[PDB]
């Protein structure tokens, strides 16, 4: 699994791969590793599939409950801390998740929280999580700039997953892309690594380790 | 309930007895190797299905119970009796002796006359069966009182039934067979019906005899039931 | 626990009614100490004066109470109060601030006022204490669970009378020796007995510890009361 | 005075009956169900001119497809809404769908039953029935727009229209005449607004009365003060011309 | 152990115990809250009966719940302590989990919920207390004032009063409070708050206490010398024709 | 030590058509190297036009199916006889599985039916409740054998247009129910040839707007 | 005699009577009429539904318990919900554990025992609802009458509710005819709809009045409401 | 956590045209000590069902008591206990399978392998297996332990699929069982010569044979076997 999220000039980019494994067996290439908690909130999934799916869906319920109770969208900080504190209650029981809770609110600005099953919760501008995290990090860090355009930042996200999908055996399938702004999240499409790799090699002149 | 009157009585228990007196008449007859139970079933309407509102209950395999009063209370008491009999068999392997079983019910019923939060049971229960050393018949009042019986009756027709029951003990001092007592049970129920004549009735008999049922509780049905009905109809006139 | 159509708590008012018959207890707070004086309920020659304390109890080294009401009820509350102080000491390595201890007790009393259908404690307290935030403090609490702070105060019998006399002669710059004098005078005037003799009194001070910088609780021995009853001029 | 769940000789539960009286004391609420939505309206009833009228919450959202109006001891309604909201959200968590309006109402009426101690069967964590009635209104795929009336007795009825509160007797017979199956949403908004004006002690404006609806398309919405004002204007002009 | 129901319905539809809890509030010392353009002021009366008190140590009526929200009350003094403590706990817990202080509405909704719960639980009696809760939401200049009662009902008020003779001061406040022209400053808001008490207090010495709240956790208590200056100026200015 | 788990073999396969779905599974149940039964069904009609298989440890499989069938029954009781849609069933099963997250049902579970718009649908779950909608999915023993075949012959993967220099793909057209059944039977004969736990019989459950249809085919018994 | 003796379900009257239980019985007579009857092949429930207003819905009187069992209610409706829930569970337990359809008679015994515990507990109250339970089991068609006292009796036919005495006299008269309506559902339903007529000071019974339920040999328990009952008026 | 102590070995069974046959030897082993020599491991329940149990004998005696407690309980308030509401083989099986599964799930199993054999009320043959894990399966032939490895292959030569069942006579099936028992005696070190066998026939009823023995054993050929390779004398 490779997942990333970064903050920049014009909001948040969120990008994930779509491969699921059991040992060396590739179980799925079409897995959805982003949950759309609401029009203004995304969550990413790394670690145990069930653990993330189940608890981040539950998170969405908890957030819906906040809105009905308080007549206002939940803050990123609070949504993250709910999932954070839940996970903490289960510490040492075997839960396995690496997660990013991403969104924009009026009061906070665009915000990313990293939350794992150890109970760690961090606010930051750049995060990569999963078996291919280091690969994504290598491209991301070297080409990142706050001032990047929306078009460019989306590409850097897309390109970083691809980097990781190429090197990490446990990442691959397709890249799923997301942009988060003032006004909320917009899907930026599914991108099969099958086609994407050859396109990127051709247009960019990168990946020379690759014969033919 | 937990209230003694100034003269040492328990008015609530005494009132519970009135609920018993109000009920259908039921009887039990002890024979030389078994026991017979019989009960009067008031036919409120032609809409009641014949033979299909069974009043007599079995506890374990060897015990029969009949009761007069608040029927639901009787069922509550039999449920408990069954738990109490299962528990006994679980620990001691042997099925519960009848005196042992009587006391189990006895203590349970008495307990319901100790606390202000509960009412006494609104039934008198006639019960018994065959154990390791003979046949046993018991009757248990709402107070928890119980003794052994040669014959027992309770409910609306209790007085005439007792009179008939007292007569049998005098004519047969040396025993009385299971096959005979089944007939006699039909008779006594018919005589006791005199009081509730405004409505029709249905007769239910059951027995537990060492030689006739192999010490197991069995309902009297078919040819044996009809023959007993005949005897009762023929001796009423 | 229930309310009356007036918005009063029957059982509390009746508990307070019970208290008005208990022996008067008096607290007076001076700048350099505190006085606690209380009258024992009409006794007998055969009562062991030396080994008796029915009205004055030590809570910790710096806090004490004068009791008015059911003694057995008070002993229950005192014992828990003693524990609460030791819990605080264990947790913070500081002696419990007087108000915190008073509030706690007052809350336990408020509890019986609001749930559980148990009778309230038939007890009123005068608290005398010192801490390094508010110095000398004097508090009162009753079966309702309300508590208030005072410069001088009384509980038990004739509080109406005792309070008017204290209001008259109390002045903020009093020394402890003057407060001792007032407390005894006030009791003598409000007693329902011929004379106020030593055998009918319990007396305690919380002073600035002879010569030190520390705080000392003096619970007066029977003989010491007889001495201070002459000094002030009542013999 | 003996017990809380005792039967009268007639065969009625004492405490349930008196809670129904408590509801008659409360503010008027009206619900009208059409084929273009359901309208819910209430009387705010400020007890003083210094009360900030818009802090009076008597119409609340339960889910996007379910809203409700209340009447009676309105504090008793807090935990009923908590339970309702939770039931809706939970149902969605377990089933990835909307809770049916009828099912949400039944759930709320089960909560209403839990007065007692345990009642030799389960457990009851409440000492008295609720002193509040609810008008539960919403949309689902099976039965479209619906209006239910949830009572502290644990029963609930579906209504084409219904009024609860102090004006409820006169308002109900008024609804008896005006309601037809062809009503538009705009017509229904007006009818609630008209019938409230009739039964209210004060003169109805955009401050002592509140309107809301639920449509399949836009969900449950509480109309704001500017919008209700324009519908009051429109009511006056419609009837002054009659 | 004891869960026997104390709060029940009357034939004419009232909950008797709640209604009597209000009677306890009726007889409690008066409290008042009025909100300015950029402040909220809280005044309370103190009884005359006993006057040999110690004001350094006696619990005052206006209590801080958090650094930006305060609570005053009328009714049973002991009951109020239970509400204030719970409210303080809830405030710290809200900061812990939501990472933000409570709004004044939230804190009111919480206190009113506790109040309501005591009207429908076996073996407990309702709170003989009504509250005024005042303050400023985090990062907000718009002032807040709410009122709760033993029933569990709550709502916001431009100005309000509770306790004995609250009828008289409410009558006074309805005449002298203009919604389009709310008290423009702290000074002129405090003055209106004192005037309203002077209808009932009849004295005003250390018998009136005033707490002022401002935006962003600025809550100050007023001293005797500062209140005196208000009392003196009011009766002198308003006397002639 | 006592091991609460065992492994009863078997393979299951689910393919979603356009207006139909199939869920198939072999009818052989095994323990180590012995055969227990040659015909023990593990695909079930659960009512409401949903078919289900929970393959792996049979005791955990039956317990789950039993419990879901029951969930369907109580859905009716509580929600005025509403049809449980496939997606709602999927979500429901997730909670049943995750409910035992710390003592899992040792099953790879698959359900099949028609979605809201009447399209064929297949959902597959891991042991602890992770789930996804899929066009097709094989599960159990011979999963590793069958899945790549399906990737190739159902989603036409790595198959390009003859002569387009490997750029234009074989268009992902929809398959008929006859064409799907063929692929199933062939997948299972191949699985029977190369996996010792697959054999004996093949039972297919077909789901259309008309209900649940059943089909059976003999397999090699060695 | 009636004075200090109806405070709770835990007090006997000097006559031997339990007044709370008799008062709970009076909630039935207040409730809307409902009828049940059976042949050898089928069992039928017919209920007159009551609306609280002209704009309201007619409230339901028939609850399904299993594929082979269901009941009609008369009295406190929320109580029927409590009792049918328990009955649904007992049916469910029997299927899951023993793979057995719960006998209609045992369902009777089970409801009786549950009702009883509320005629002997302090701080509880009796159930205030009457029930008519129909089912098809391994011994054919069955109909039961349940009273909140705990008394459950098996009948060929009965009615409970307001003015119910009319229908009960009718069925007692029609006995020999309807018992033999075998293999004909629509005729038995007709015999039940005609039976509920004898209990009307009310009026014509409309397509909203009316609620019918049937179970039998090859018919799972089904509920007919509105449009689907038109053909019986 | 637990481990079997006194054990019983295979239970073997098959269906024939009219009913089922089930057999099990009368031994209770204590490890490799053949400790008890008269143990009955076939349990008649009613007289349409035999339950055959292998594994831990203490747990077997527990299930025995459970099964007897089930006959008692079914007879309670049940006038059709010896008729239509008698315990069916499937009822008894589902109950045991529930118990078995709950026990494994509580991490405290009944250390057994159980085959429930009988004839249903409609005449259908019932044959199903459950074990300590709650695993269940059904087949024309079923056996536990060694029986699984040696009896099944021989019994399957007779009834190989469903269609073989109506072609198989009581005599043929009994013979196949009797022969399988001999084979098990030859090769199972935890087996006995003495065994019980039960036939449950839809016409005959329950025939229960005690004190059977393995007959016609081949041993003569042993006399010629010398050494382990090269030895001649
Ligand atoms: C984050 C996310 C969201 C959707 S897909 C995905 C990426 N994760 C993945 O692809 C992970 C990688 C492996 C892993 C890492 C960490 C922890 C567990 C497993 N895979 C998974 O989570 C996959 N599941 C599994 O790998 C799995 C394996 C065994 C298992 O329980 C069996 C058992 C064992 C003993 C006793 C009883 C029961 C449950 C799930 C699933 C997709 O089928
Ligand atoms: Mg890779
Ligand atoms: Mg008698
Ligand atoms: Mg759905
Ligand atoms: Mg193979």
């Amino acid at each position: 699994t490779t997942t990333l999220a970064f903050r920049f000039q014009g909001g948040i980019i969120v990008a994930v791969d779509s491969r699921a494994t059991a040992g060396n067996w590739v179980a799925s290439q079409t897995v959805k590793k982003v949950i759309e908690i609401n029009p203004f909130l995304l969550g990413t999934m790394a670690g145990g599939a069930a653990d993330c799916q189940f608890w981040e869906t539950w998170l969405g319920s908890q957030c819906r409950l906040h809105e009905l109770r308080e007549k206002e969208r939940i803050s990123v900080a609070a949504a993250s801390k709910i999932l954070s504190n839940l996970v903490y209650q289960y510490k040492g029981a075997g839960l396995s998740m690496g997660t990013m809770i991403c969104g924009y609110t009026r009061k906070e600005g665009p915000t990313i929280y990293y939350v794992d099953s150890d109970g760690t919760r961090l606010k930051g501008d750049i995060f990569c999580v999963g078996s291919g995290q280091t690969f994504a990090y290598g491209v991301l860090d070297s080409n990142y700039k706050w001032d990047l355009s929306v078009e460019d930042a989306l590409y850097l996200g897309k390109r970083s997953i691809l980097a990781a999908a190429h090197r990490d055996a446990y990442s691959g399938g397709s890249v799923n892309l997301y942009h988060v702004t003032e006004d909320g999240w917009i899907y930026h499409g599914n991108h099969d690594v099958g086609e994407l790799f050859w396109k990127v090699k051709e247009e960019e002149g990168s990946f020379n380790n690759v014969i033919g | 309930n937990s209230v003694f009157s100034p003269d040492g009585r328990n008015f609530q228990v005494e009132y519970a007895v009135k609920a018993v007196e109000n009920g259908t008449t039921s009887i039990g007859i002890k024979c030389n190797d078994g026991v017979v139970f019989a009960v009067e079933k008031l036919i409120t309407s032609k809409l009641l299905v014949p033979q299909k509102n069974v009043k007599i209950q079995v506890v374990d395999r060897h015990i029969g119970c009949v009761y007069s009063g608040l029927i639901p209370d009787g069922r509550h008491l039999v449920n408990r009796g069954r738990e109490e009999a299962a528990s006994f068999k679980k620990l001691y392997k042997t099925p519960i002796p009848i005196p042992a079983f009587a006391d189990r019910l006895g203590q349970y019923v008495q307990a319901h006359t100790l606390y202000n939060s509960v009412r006494p049971f609104g039934v008198s229960t006639i019960f018994g069966g065959v154990d390791k050393n003979g046949a046993h018949l018991y009757m248990l009042e709402p107070s928890g009182s119980y003794w052994g019986y040669k014959g027992a009756a309770t409910g609306k027709g209790r007085q005439s039934a007792k009179a008939e029951l007292e007569k049998l003990v005098d004519h047969h001092p040396e025993g009385l067979s299971a096959r005979e007592a089944v007939k006699q049970a039909a008779k006594i129920i018919y005589l006791a019906h005199e009081d509730n004549k405004e409505k029709d009735f249905e007769l239910e008999i059951s027995w537990c005899s060492l030689s006739e049922t192999n010490g197991l509780h069995k309902f009297v049905k078919g040819d044996l039931l009809q023959e007993a009905i005949d005897f009762a109809q023929k001796e009423i006139n | 626990t229930i309310f009356s159509p007036e918005g009063r708590l029957y059982q509390v008012e009746y508990a307070l009614e019970s208290i008005s018959h208990a022996g008067t207890a008096i607290g007076i707070m001076a700048s350099d100490g505190i006085v606690l004086a209380a009258e024992r309920k009409v006794t007998s020659t055969l009562l062991e004066q030396d080994t008796s304390t029915e009205k004055l109890y030590k809570l910790n080294d710096k806090i004490a109470v004068a009791v008015a009401g059911l003694t057995a009820d008070a002993e229950i509350l005192i014992n828990t109060a003693r524990i609460h102080a030791q819990n605080y000491l264990k947790t913070y390595n500081e002696d419990i601030p007087v108000e915190i201890l008073v509030r706690r007790l007052s809350d336990i009393k408020q509890g019986y006022t609001q749930h559980g259908g148990l009778r309230p404690f038939g007890v009123s307290f005068i608290y005398a204490g010192y801490d390094d935030r508010y110095g000398y403090q004097l508090y009162t609490s009753n079966p309702s669970g309300n508590y208030t702070g005072w410069k001088a105060i009384s509980v038990g019998a004739n509080t109406s009378a005792a309070q008017t006399l204290l209001q008259m002669d109390y002045k903020d710059d009093m020394k402890v020796d003057d407060a001792i004098e007032l407390a005894l005078k006030t009791l003598s005037k409000t007693t329902d007995s011929s004379a106020l003799t030593y055998d009918r009194l319990e007396f305690a001070t919380i002073r600035k510890g002879a010569n030190d910088g520390e705080v000392y609780q003096k619970i007066f021995k029977p003989q010491e009361i007889k001495d201070i009853l002459v000094k002030t001029g009542i013999t | 005075d003996r017990g809380v769940s005792t039967f009268s000789p007639e065969g009625r539960l004492f405490q349930v009956e008196y809670s129904l009286e408590a509801i008659k004391l409360g503010s008027t609420a009206i619900g009208i169900a059409t084929k273009e939505g359901v309208v819910l309206g209430v009387e705010k009833r400020a007890t003083s001119p210094l009360l900030e009228s818009d802090s009076i919450e008597k119409i609340v959202e339960i889910d996007r497809h379910i809203g409700c109006a209340m009447s009676g001891l309105t504090a008793d309604a807090r935990s009923m809404i908590e339970h309702a909201r939770t039931a809706a959200v939970t149902h969605n968590l377990y089933y990835d769908e909307d809770i049916n309006v009828e099912s949400l109402t039944q759930s709320v009426c089960d909560l209403a039953l839990r007065f007692g101690e345990g009642a030799s069967g389960e457990e009851r964590l409440m000492s008295r029935p609720f002193g509040v009635a609810l008008l539960i209104a919403g949309h689902d795929a099976d039965d479209g727009y619906q209006l239910f009336h949830a009572e502290p007795s644990g029963t609930f009825y579906r209504y084409n229209a219904k009024a609860i509160g102090s004006g409820s007797e006169g308002a109900q017979a008024e609804l008896l005449n005006e309601w037809h199956s062809s009503l538009t949403l705009k017509e229904a908004e007006l009818l609630v607004l008209k019938i409230l004006k009739q039964v209210m002690e004060e003169k109805l404006d955009e401050n002592n009365a509140q309107l809301s609806c639920i449509t399949k398309q836009d969900g449950f919405k509480i109309y704001d003060n500017e919008k209700t004002a324009e519908l009051i204007k429109e009511l006056k002009e419609k009837e002054a011309a009659e | 152990g004891y869960d026997r129901a104390l709060s029940i319905f009357s034939p004419d539809g009232h909950i008797f115990q709640v209604e009597y809890a209000l009677e306890a509030v009726k007889r409690g010392t008066c409290a008042v809250g009025v909100k300015g353009k950029n402040c909220v002021v809280l005044g309370c009366e103190r009884r005359s009966t006993l006057k040999l008190q110690d004001t350094r140590i006696t619990p005052s009526k206006v209590s801080k719940i958090d650094s930006h929200v305060v609570l005053s009350f009328s009714g049973l003094n002991a009951d109020s302590r239970i509400l204030i403590e719970k409210a303080r706990v809830e405030a710290q817990s809200h900061r812990l989990t939501l990472e933000d202080p409570v709004t004044v509405e939230y804190l009111t909704r919480y206190v009113a919920g506790v109040q309501q719960r005591y009207t429908q639980s076996g073996g407990v009696r309702p709170f003989g207390v009504s509250t005024l809760i005042a303050g400023f939401d985090p990062r907000d200049d718009e002032p807040k004032l709410y009122q709760t009662e033993p029933s569990g009902i709550y709502s916001s008020w431009s100005a309000q009063t509770i306790g004995r003779n609250s009828k008289t001061v409410r009558e006074f406040l309805e005449k002298n409070y203009d919604r389009k022209e709310p008290p423009a400053t702290v000074e002129e808001c405090v003055k209106l708050t004192v005037r309203s008490l002077l209808e009932v207090v009849q004295t005003g010495a250390k018998n009136i206490e005033i707490t002022v709240v401002k935006p962003d956790s600025d809550i100050v208590a007023l001293s005797s010398e500062e209140i005196n200056q208000y009392v003196t100026q009011i009766e002198q200015e308003k006397q002639e024709q | 030590q006592f091991n609460p788990y065992g492994d009863n073999g078997g393979t299951i396969l689910g393919i979603a058509g356009e207006d139909f779905a199939v869920l198939a599974g072999d009818t052989r149940n095994i323990t180590d190297y012995s055969i227990n039964s040659r015909y023990e069904p593990k695909v079930f009609d659960c009512g409401d036009n949903i078919v289900m298989s929970a393959n792996g440890f049979a005791a955990d499989g039956d317990a789950l199916v039993k419990r879901f069938k029951n969930s369907v029954k109580w859905y009716h009781f509580d929600h005025n006889d509403k049809k449980l849609s496939i997606n709602s069933a999927a979500r429901n099963i997730q909670h049943l599985l995750y409910g035992k997250r710390f003592f899992p049902y040792y099953v790879h579970t698959i359900i099949a039916g028609l979605d809201e718009d009447g399209k064929g649908a297949v959902y597959s779950f891991d042991p602890v409740g992770s789930y996804e909608r899929e066009q097709c999915r094989a599960g159990g023993a011979a999963a590793s054998l069958i899945m790549p075949f399906l990737d190739n012959q159902v989603n036409f993967k790595n198959q390009y247009e003859p002569g387009t220099n490997g750029k234009v793909k074989k268009p992902l057209k929809y398959l008929s129910v006859e064409e799907v059944i063929k692929l199933v039977r062939d997948s299972f004969t191949s699985a029977t040839e190369r996996h010792i736990q697959v054999g004996d019989g093949l039972e297919i459950l077909i789901v259309t707007k008309d209900g649940v249809r059943k089909e059976f085919y003999e397999l090699k018994r060695d | 005699f009636r004075n200090n003796y109806d405070g709770d379900t835990v007090t006997f009257s000097p006559t031997g009577r339990l007044f709370q239980v008799e008062y709970a019985l009076e909630a039935i007579k207040q409730g809307s009429v409902t009828v049940g009857l059976r042949s050898n092949t089928h069992a039928v429930l017919v209920a007159l539904k009551r609306n609280a207003d002209e704009l309201s819905s007619y409230q339901k009187k028939i609850i399904k318990c299993d594929e082979h069992m269901g009941l009609s209610l008369a009295g406190l409706a929320p109580d029927a919900r409590v009792l049918s829930n328990y009955l649904r569970q007992q049916c469910n337990y029997s299927s899951l554990v023993f793979n057995r359809k719960l006998a209609v008679e045992r369902a009777g015994h089970l409801l009786c025992d549950k009702a009883q515990k509320n005629t002997q507990s302090y701080g509880g109250r009796p159930y205030g609802v009457g029930l008519l339970i129909i089912g098809y089991d391994k011994s054919g068609a069955h109909l039961l009458e349940f009273q909140p006292s705990g008394n459950v009796t098996e009948l060929y036919g009965t009615a409970i509710g307001a003015r119910s005495q009319g229908a009960k006299t009718y069925l007692e008269r029609t006995l020999d005819t309807f018992i033999k309506i075998d293999g004909n559902p629509d005729e038995l339903i007709k015999a039940g709809v005609e039976a509920i007529s004898q209990s009307l000071r009310d009026e014509s019974l409309t397509v909203d009045n009316l609620s019918i339920a049937i179970v039998g040999k090859d018919t799972p328990f089904t509920i007919y409401d509105g449009e689907a009952v038109a053909k019986y008026i | 956590t637990q481990q079997p102590i006194v054990t019983g070995t295979s239970v073997i069974s098959m269906k024939y045209d009219n009913g089922v046959i089930i057999a099990a030897d009368n031994l209770g082993s204590y490890g490799s000590l053949l400790r008890f020599n008269g143990v009955e491991r076939l349990i008649p329940v009613g007289d349409n069902t035999v339950v055959g149990i292998s594994g831990d004998i203490s747990d077997m005696q527990h299930i025995e008591r459970l099964l007897k407690d089930l006959v008692t309980e079914n007879a309670y308030d049940n006038p059709l206990a010896d008729a239509e509401e008698a315990l069916e083989p499937s009822y008894i099986f589902e109950y045991l399978a529930t118990v078995m599964y709950q026990r494994r799930s509580k991490m405290n199993p009944l250390w057994n392998a159980i085959i429930v054999a009988g004839v249903q009320s409609n005449g259908d043959q019932f044959l199903r297996y459950v074990n300590l894990l709650g695993v269940t399966y059904s087949s024309p032939t079923l056996a536990t332990g060694f029986g699984a490895h040696m009896a099944n292959p021989l019994l399957r030569k007779v009834v190989d699929r469903e269609s073989d069942i109506p072609k198989t006579t009581v005599q043929v099936a009994e013979e196949a069982i009797v022969n399988a028992m001999r084979v098990l005696y030859y090769r199972d070190a935890r087996s006995s010569r003495n065994f019980s066998l039960a036939i449950i026939d839809k016409n005959t009823g329950l025939t229960f044979k005690k004190n059977l023995q393995v007959e016609n054993m081949k041993w003569d050929f042993a006399k010629d076997i010398k050494g382990y390779g090269t030895q001649k004398i």
